[PDB]
RNA sequence: UAUCUGGUUGAUCCUGCCAGUAGUCAUAUGCUUGUCUCAAAGAUUAAGCCAUGCAUGUCUAAGUAUAAGCAAUUUAUACAGUGAAACUGCGAAUGGCUCAUUAAAUCAGUUAUCGUUUAUUUGAUAGUUUACAUGGUAUAACUGUGGUAAUUCUAGA
RNA sequence: AUUCAUAAUAACUUUUCGAAUCGCAUGGCCUUGUGCUGGCGAUGGUUCAUUCAAAUUUCUGCCCUAUCAACUUUCGAUGGUAGGAUAGUGGCCUACCAUGGUUUCAACGGGUAACGGGGAAUAAGGGUUCGAUUCCGGAGAGGGAGCCUGAGAAACGGCUACCACAUCCAAGGAAGGCAGCAGGCGCGCAAAUUACCCAAUCCUAAUUCAGGGAGGUAGUGACAAUAAAUAACGAUACAGUUGUAAUUGGAAUGAGUACAAUGUAAAUACCUUAACGAGGAACAAUUGGAGGGCAAGUCUGGUGCCAGCAGCCG
RNA sequence: GUCGACGUACUUCAUAGGAUCA
């Protein structure tokens, strides 16, 4: 090619957006933005195959053009906007706030939340540095850049940043025994808490993660997300609580509910 | 008799509206007007015919049941807003535009292309030189 | 372009079609259960041969592994909802037990026949074919249509036929209609 | 033969065919060959104008 | 190959041999071709040549309208609605097509940029240098005068 | 892990940036002035980070050939120093230096009906073959070469030259690139429509609105696949409890036709459905193979009347 | 030139043996 592209073909998109084969040849290519693009849900998705709201694209823009929905406190218009892990959704006509969090499956979930946790999110600190006139700042997984940081947060961190003012109004350390979320690999969307942490000079570092069940699992530290304390998250979990479950044990539950 | 029931309903206040599946029982009858459920939508929903959109309606095999969807907006106004305009033109809500054959558009777009200002000044000349 | 449609064979030729008891077997089996061709006694021969090829697979699989409890049970299940296997054969040694006269039987054409709307099974062909039989609610005109345990007491003439209590055929009104005139 | 052009006209107006299809079977008669025949290529004959 | 058929002599058995019978896929071709769902369209190693048409344009309340444009008017004597043409900005480097060259080249998995560019999006970021606001160091559209057989040619004022 | 981030000192610059821009609304102070102050947005702008990308890059992995054993180095081949150039590392190029670098663990040369992979087929397993072809990446736009613009092109539905073709011409000049969608030629022997639309998918723009042969819709050789009609129930008749019916009774139904409605951007079709639509059910199923029999008939041969060939022809 | 050598593609000849019976 002799430039950026500009279209996405089904078949390439994420396999986490669960889009129809045969709907189409082509599926939404989500515009430059804070997450990137295979670890992004665009708004189109979220509004016509997730809520099932609009039923075309053509309502999704009429949706948006509406200024009805709302991505961290601030009004979005465009279809494809690269909605997030951990961005807050807000549709004030229906009263309604979701935060975009992965289920076990993989998948950004519809997960709703109150407006009290809609008032704030967290992200992973990504890096802690100098800027020009000497003033340090913080960016996030979100690409966040945060002025005068606390000065004990550093890389791999966690900070609950207020949406409203966008300034951090509490940090969580990197230790053995956090509660995390993992964002990237076969375990996605899993929950558990840190044993040990792995470091590698020159390389990746791993991190043994323990679930509820004391099921253990290996993740590389950049698909590692803390959210809190053991049993003291800083917002409200999925169904689920992360917990993966053998296919037979599914099969089980969903007989018995059924 | 009919009977219409109305099912996985939403209630879309973005796009002002609610959104649901038909499902229309027509015993002894081939199928049933999107007219004829549209007025019995509204009459349902206490809201004005021109208000209900109904579309996608297919009779099941062997006949005797049909499955659409259908919308009620909150007024009319809202509609005419949001409604797609060919179905508007299907409910005669809004007259259809007409308009040339794409070739023909396309074919005058080109000869336009070929022209380089208002062109009354390339009239007068070849008007002169003639 | 759009993503590709998957599609697939559901019959194949036998290795020696030319047996001389493999031929009578296809004749009986055609005339004890109206089959119009070889194509259909092929297709269910290979629906058992890839039922039997999985349930040896799963065999070869020691006992209590996940990969053969989770399979053989939902295989199991599928069998003995659509009826070919009895509720009280549920292991996968029964599976490779299976004929094709057990898939045959639960046909739609000879479930009509044996429930006594038909006097054989061509007539029972011919009634499918015509839309007179509902399974259900819902008219079914496929001969092959494979009957559930659950589906079997539902079969029934269709409200819309004139054997189930419609008006009568054109036929019969035209007959009428003359003698009336 | 098998494949052989077949053109298609609905209707005359004004005594005259569509503008479409009289085009379409214009260009074909021009850019057509004819093979050589024995009869035609061995004698000289001519249609009195 | 297997199975089955037939021949091996004056005849019948038992061996052996011999001949024909297996296969989907691919190419070309012949005959037939009623219904439902669904789907593809290369090939002379000729990446050989193309008549004709179309396939890339784009304006919001939010850059520039005294169109001698339209319609509304005294909501508007600076303009104010809609708006051709032209200037300005962006796109045209995406998409679609073909497989000619290419044998550590491409490509697959895996690394690096502490070795560099990055329109755009997103977050931050600039009290330090006639102003109730400067020029043509200037033109387009437009008016008017023209050349050419001819082109999305254009000259002077 | 750094000569890193950042900061400080001395200067330097055809040297930049630090809003002379636009929409909607008319709030608060008073010394009552068209005075002071002030809201929600749009578009630009330096730098850093992020996102979309780009360029280069580390390790391992390619079919046949040894009757291809030495190759590279004069005209960069391997490396060092300095410079030039690039967005940047680098023999990428230049100047001066050394004589290096690859190879029987197959270099180099040659062949390739060689774009690579995900994949396809077969097979019990090992293997063998196929992959232009729905996704990813590369390269090209008749063949070489060189560029303007721009963040991004060595662009070709951009430009300039040359090579080959080739259109108009008043002969002075001018205009070209279907390996895009349709449709032609390449033979004298053949095969989809020069169709409708942006309604869905997504893309472009100043932008909800315009555009999109991208894409969808329909048409068109049985590509490859799924399901599946062409009759069912009886009586009578005839013939050696079996077979045969241009025999016969009244019931069933879709191929097709068609009000209508649904479908669709508009249509066609499907699913529905009034009214028509069956005995030769002529509403006329096909493609191959095997075996007969008949004459005042025809041909050939001979241990009589026979045998072979064969028989649309007497 | 019905030429030699080689390469390639084909054709062809070598199948009956034992036991019983007449
Ligand atoms: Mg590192
Ligand atoms: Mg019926
Ligand atoms: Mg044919
Ligand atoms: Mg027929
Ligand atoms: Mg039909
Ligand atoms: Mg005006
Ligand atoms: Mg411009
Ligand atoms: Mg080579
Ligand atoms: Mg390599
Ligand atoms: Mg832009
Ligand atoms: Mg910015
Ligand atoms: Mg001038
Ligand atoms: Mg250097
Ligand atoms: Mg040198
Ligand atoms: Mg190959
Ligand atoms: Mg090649
Ligand atoms: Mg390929
Ligand atoms: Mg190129
Ligand atoms: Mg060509
Ligand atoms: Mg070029
Ligand atoms: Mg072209
Ligand atoms: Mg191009
Ligand atoms: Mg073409
Ligand atoms: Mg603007």
């Amino acid at each position: 090619a002799r430039g950026p592209k500009k279209h996405l073909k089904r078949l390439a998109a994420p396999h986490h957006w669960l889009l129809d084969k045969l709907s189409g040849c082509y599926a939404p290519r989500p515009s430059a933005g804070p997450h990137k693009l295979r670890e992004s849900l665009p708004l189109i998705v979220f509004l016509r195959n997730r809520l099932k709201y609009a039923l075309n694209g053509r309502e999704v823009k009429a949706i948006l053009m509406q200024r009805h929905v709302k991505v961290d406190g601030k009004v979005r218009t465009d279809t494809t906007y690269p909605a997030g892990f951990m961005d807050v959704i807000t549709l004030d006509a229906t009263n309604e706030n979701f935060r975009l969090v992965y289920d076990v499956k993989g998948r950004f979930a519809v997960h709703r939340i109150t407006d009290e946790e809609a008032s704030y999110k967290l992200g992973k600190v990504k890096k802690v540095q100098l800027g020009k006139k000497g003033v340090p700042y913080v960016v996030t997984h979100d690409g966040r850049t945060i002025r005068y940081p606390d000065p004990n947060i550093k890389v791999n961190d966690t900070v609950k940043i207020d949406l409203a003012s966008g300034k951090i109004t509490d940090f969580i350390k990197f230790d053995a025994g956090k509660l995390v979320y993992v964002t990237g690999g076969r375990n996605l969307g899993r929950i558990g808490t840190i044993v040990h942490k792995e470091r590698h000079d020159g390389g990746f570092d791993l991190v043994h993660i323990k679930d509820s069940l004391d099921n253990t699992f290996v993740t590389r530290l950049n698909n590692v997300f803390v959210i809190g304390e053991q049993g003291k998250p800083y917002i409200s979990l999925p169904k689920g609580k992360g917990i993966k479950l053998s296919i037979a044990e599914e099969r089980d539950r969903r007989r018995a509910q059924q | 008799a009919v009977t219409i029931r109305t099912r996985k309903v939403i209630s879309n206040p973005l796009l002002a509206r609610k959104q649901f599946v038909v499902d229309v029982l027509h015993p002894n009858r081939a199928n049933v007007s999107k007219d004829e459920l549209r007025e019995k939508l509204a009459e349902v929903y206490k809201a004005e015919k021109d208000a209900v959109s109904v579309f996608g309606f297919r009779t099941q095999f062997g006949g005797g049941k049909s499955v659409g969807f259908g919308l009620v907006y909150n007024s009319v106004a809202e509609a005419k807003k949001f409604e797609p305009t060919y179905r508007l033109v299907r409910y005669g809500l809004a007259e259809k535009v007409e308009k040339a054959s794409r070739q023909q558009r396309k074919q005058k777009k080109n000869r336009d292309k070929k022209i380089f200002g208002t062109g009354k000044r390339l009239a007068k000349k070849v008007a002169r030189r003639n | 372009p759009r993503a590709p449609r998957t599609y697939s064979k559901t019959y194949s030729t036998p290795k020696r079609p030319y047996e001389s008891s493999r031929l009578d077997a296809e004749l009986k089996l055609a005339g004890e259960f109206g089959l119009k061709n070889k194509k259909e006694i092929y297709r269910i021969s290979f629906q058992l041969s890839k039922i039997r090829r999985a349930a040896r697979d799963l065999l070869t699989r020691d006992e209590k592994d996940p990969k053969r409890l989770f399979e053989g049970n939902a295989l199991i299940r599928r069998l003995v909802r659509v009826g070919v296997l009895s509720e009280d054969k549920k292991k996968l040694d029964y599976v490779l037990a299976l004929k094709v006269e057990d898939f045959l039987e639960r046909r739609l054409q000879t479930q009509v026949y044996k429930l006594g709307l038909a006097k054989s099974v061509h007539h029972a062909r011919v009634l499918i074919t015509q839309r007179h039989i509902a399974v259900g609610k819902q008219i079914v005109n496929i001969p092959s249509f494979m009957v559930r345990l659950d589906s079997e007491k539902h079969i029934d003439f269709a409200p819309t036929s004139p054997f189930g209590g419609a008006r009568p055929g054109r036929v019969a009104r035209r007959n009428a209609a003359r003698k009336a005139e | 033969y098998q494949g052989a052009k077949l053109f298609y006209l609905s209707g005359v107006i004004n005594g005259r065919y569509p503008d479409r299809e009289i085009l379409n079977l214009s260009r074909f008669i021009s850019v057509m060959k004819f093979r050589p025949l024995k009869w035609r290529n061995e004698h000289p004959y001519m249609l009195a104008d």
